């Protein structure tokens, strides 16, 4: 404000607050092996 | 990584 002596003080601004959504998405892999490739691999399929 | 008769996959 930079009030004088004698003014009869008023009121200033105040702050505008804005709100913002963050929603929080999903990411889904489905990857599709065959039991027996899981059994019979020299490789651990699971794990890679 | 699937179906261990296809070569490929």
């Amino acid at each position: 404000g930079w009030a004088s002596e004698t003014a009869a003080l008023s009121e200033t601004a105040t702050p505008q607050i804005d709100r913002i959504t963050i929603p929080l998405h999903e990411l889904a892999a489905m990857p599709k092996a065959s039991q027996r490739l899981l059994d019979d691999s020299a490789f651990d399929i699971e794990t890679w | 990584a699937l179906n261990s008769a296809v070569a490929a996959e």
